[PDB]
């Protein structure tokens, strides 16, 4: 049996990850990717020192030294194949360790920064190396955006799948129609952690609020009456985080948070900060009232806690996917 | 259920011809709108017959422009020389009806091969038709064609077994689509 | 076949389709486009069996166009004119139904013009009904020329949309072909 698997969400919200893990899972090249995760570390880099000065109030820098390495970062920015010369691991480490550059890393929901940043910064004499070899964990990390459909096939004990990627942007999303017939089931991928943060297609859309509205469109969508979505919550770890740092409250950005007290059906994780749950949960009841208002029944709604970057819990919540596709006879 | 049921097909190795009237507008500039329709109608009543004989299949009729294809309804190994013989006998068709007008009605005939989706659309009025980017090249083979010429496609020359003798039709220079699509085209001669 | 004294032509057409038509393996050929197609088409459909719109007579679809006449019912005076009119946005609020679950954004472009024309039918093998005249290909370039999300309608159309309650501008000029270059106005909305 074959179960063709659409990964449907909005922008970094994770599609890529996912299909990553599955051949991660179920399925020299790293020599290419190599280059992608400069270019990230790059990117990573240069927009933290470019958002000090715009930042209100702006961040300064903690060693006024580094001002020469920041003006480097920014003369170098839009060139066009960078050879990656020495140096710049050098100026690129300098102003990580820079305490005021840090302080703005902190302020990056205020900006366009790709996850990947605090991750790559942290191994800058790592990726270095000429002789470097990406572990398993950095091609998960490293971020490249998807413009068009991809289909990737993997099998689960002779069980076929055909999981197919997909632009999450708004100007991608008009390619999706055209895997909405005959598919089997929608994995529905979401920021959880992006709750304070908007989106790059406007930079005035709140990211969550982006996610909920497009689950609401694919819900009740008039071609997809039938089929169950499997909602994958994702980010999980950088949710928690955000929430032990206590920094961001989420009561600021969906007030609703206010009214909440958390649930009854409610597991909660060994060790688990209540915050923590109190947080995760509110957002999937989030998604769950946008399912329960429709459907009649018709097709269903599967939520699930998620850490793409994560091969263990993706290998997890993954078979518990599998099951409910044979289970009801998808 | 979800999607209404499309009666869509696809259909691959088959030749595609396009064909419409060198200059209709300076035609119809001088015979009476009845009289049009009626020498359209001759021709294409013409035309229809040649078509079932050189295996092709009418698909619909537009004005001046007839586009049948040859591939059809069952697949044909020969799909190539029926259109290119589809397109001879056309070319005489609409140069003896040319008697009649006593005017300069003339062709333009346009053929690429390759492969289709078709059926039909909608609910109501249903009409069959053809779908396709060879589908939509065809038609700028007839678009960048040659008066009174067979403007066939490097695809539709390698069906061909070049039983048929062509020339460089330059079409690239005679249509945008042939250009930037760096398309070889030629001419039976 | 018999002839008209007033039929009111319409073209709507989705430029933005072409492009959106791809061939790809993922999409199995551009058959996933045309089943969206089929929808698009399939749902304009639906209108004519309506209260209001039991006067409009699709005639064909070519391409991504649609093609109607109101008028042919018959042998105040002109509400059949104001009809097609109607149904053009009719067809435009379907259109921007289907956009909200495509994530697509497309949008109609329309060519209304009336006048004599000559109903019947043509094609021997297999006849199909189709109208014929000038009043026809003006309202066609009405729209191959014509804006998106405006109603480009000849200087006799307007007049009459003006005394049947509508207002109109006046785009300016275009040069359609054998008709030399003509004044036409956008029913604004
Ligand atoms: C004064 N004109 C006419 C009087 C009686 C019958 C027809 C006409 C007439 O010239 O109609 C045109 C369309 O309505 C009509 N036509 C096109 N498509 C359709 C169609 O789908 N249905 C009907 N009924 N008519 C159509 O055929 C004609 C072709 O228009 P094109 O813009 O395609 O010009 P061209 O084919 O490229 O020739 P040209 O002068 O460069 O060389
Ligand atoms: N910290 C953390 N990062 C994650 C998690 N899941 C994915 N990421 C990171 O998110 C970034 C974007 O992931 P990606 O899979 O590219 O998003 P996408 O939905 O595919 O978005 P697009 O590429 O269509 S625009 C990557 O750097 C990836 O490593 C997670 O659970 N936690
Ligand atoms: C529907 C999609 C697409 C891309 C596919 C195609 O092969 C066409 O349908 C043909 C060429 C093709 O079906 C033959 C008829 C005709 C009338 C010549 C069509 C139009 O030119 C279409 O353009 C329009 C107006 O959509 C076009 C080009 O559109
Ligand atoms: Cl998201
Ligand atoms: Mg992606
Ligand atoms: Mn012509
Ligand atoms: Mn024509």
């Amino acid at each position: 049996a074959t179960h063709r698997l659409l990964l449907l969400g909005a922008g970094e919200s994770g599609k890529s990850t996912i299909v990553k893990q599955m051949r991660i899972l179920h399925v020299g090249e790293k020599a290419t990717k190599v280059q992608d995760i400069k270019n990230n570390l790059k990117e990573a880099i240069e927009t933290i020192v470019a958002a000090m000065s715009n930042l209100v109030p702006p961040v300064e820098l903690a060693n006024p030294e580094n001002q020469f390495r920041v003006d480097y970062i920014l003369s170098v920015m839009n060139v066009p194949d960078f050879d990656f010369p020495p140096e710049f691991y050098e100026h690129a480490k300098a102003l990580w360790e820079d305490e005021g550059v840090r302080a703005c890393y902190e302020r990056s929901n205020e900006y366009q920064l790709i996850d990947c940043a605090q991750y790559f910064l942290d191994k800058i004499d790592v990726i270095k190396q000429d002789d470097y070899v990406p572990s398993d964990q950095d091609l998960l990390r490293c971020r490249v955006l998807t413009s068009g459909i991809f289909e990737t096939k993997f099998q689960v004990d002779k069980v076929n799948f055909h999981m197919f990627d997909v632009g999450g942007q708004r100007d991608e999303r008009r390619k999706w129609i055209q895997c909405f017939n005959d598919v089997t089931a929608i994995i529905f991928v979401v920021a959880s952690s992006s709750y304070n943060m908007v989106i790059r297609e406007d930079n005035q859309t709140n990211r969550l609020q982006e996610a909920l509205n497009l689950f609401k469109s694919i819900w009740n969508n008039r071609w997809l009456r039938t089929i169950s979505v499997i909602l994958f919550l994702n980010k999980q770890d950088l949710l928690a985080e955000k929430v032990l740092a206590g920094k961001s409250k989420i009561e600021d950005y969906f007030p609703e948070f206010a009214r909440y007290t958390t649930p009854e059906d409610a597991t909660p994780e060994p060790g688990e900060d209540p915050r923590v749950t109190r947080a995760k949960y509110f957002i999937r009841d989030e998604f769950l009232r946008i399912s329960t208002a429709s459907g009649d029944g018709r097709h269903y709604c599967y939520p699930h806690f998620t850490c793409a970057v994560d091969t263990e819990n993706i290998r997890r919540v993954f078979n518990d996917c599998r099951d409910i596709i044979q289970r009801m006879h998808l | 259920m979800m999607f209404h049921k499309i009666y869509i097909q696809k259909h691959d190795n088959v030749s595609i011809l396009f064909a419409d009237i060198e200059g209709f507008t300076s035609l119809a500039s001088q015979c009476t709108a009845q009289e049009l329709v009626m020498t359209l109608n001759e021709l294409f009543a013409r035309f229809d017959k040649l078509a079932a004989e050189n295996h092709c299949l009418r698909i619909k009729i537009l004005g001046d422009c007839y586009y049948c294809v040859s591939g059809l309804p069952e697949a044909r190994a020969d799909h190539a020389h029926c259109c290119v013989e589809m397109g001879m006998d056309m070319i005489e068709a609409i140069s003896l009806v040319r008697e009649m007008t006593g005017v300069n009605v003339n062709m333009r005939v346009g053929i690429h091969s390759g492969r289709v989706h078709c059926g039909v659309l909608g609910l109501r009025k249903w009409q069959f038709d053809v779908w396709s980017n060879d589908v939509t090249l065809a038609n700028h083979m007839e678009a960048g064609g040659k008066a009174g010429r067979i403007h066939i496609t490097k695809a539709t020359l390698s069906y061909l077994n070049g039983d048929y003798e062509v020339e460089p039709g330059c079409g690239g220079e005679r249509n945008a689509y042939l250009k930037e699509h760096s398309i070889e085209t030629f001419l039976i001669l | 076949h018999q002839s008209y004294d007033c039929v009111c032509v319409m073209f709507a057409s989705i430029p933005d389709f072409k492009e959106f038509y791809t061939e790809s393996d993922v999409n199995k050929e551009g058959l996933e486009c045309l089943r969206l197609l089929n929808e698009i088409i399939a749902d304009f459909d639906d209108l004519l069996s309506k209260p209001k719109f039991s006067g409009v007579e699709k005639i064909k679809t070519i391409g991504s166009t649609y093609m109607a006449a109101t008028g042919l019912s018959a042998i105040r005076q002109y509400m059949h004119i104001g009809t097609m009119v109607e149904f053009a946005y009719a067809l435009v609020g379907k259109l921007d139904a289907i956009n909200k679950h495509s994530f697509n954004d497309f949008k109609l472009r329309v060519g209304i013009n009336h006048g004599p024309v000559i109903a019947g039918v043509i094609g021997a093998q297999k006849p199909q009904y189709d109208i014929w005249g000038n009043t026809v290909n003006v309202a066609s370039r009405m729209d191959s020329t014509g804006v998106l999300d405006k109603i480009q309608v000849t200087e006799e159309t307007s007049l009459i949309l003006q005394t049947l309650g509508y207002t109109c501008t006046c785009r300016g000029i275009i040069n359609v072909k054998g008709k030399g270059d003509l004044k036409t106005y956008f029913v604004n909305t």
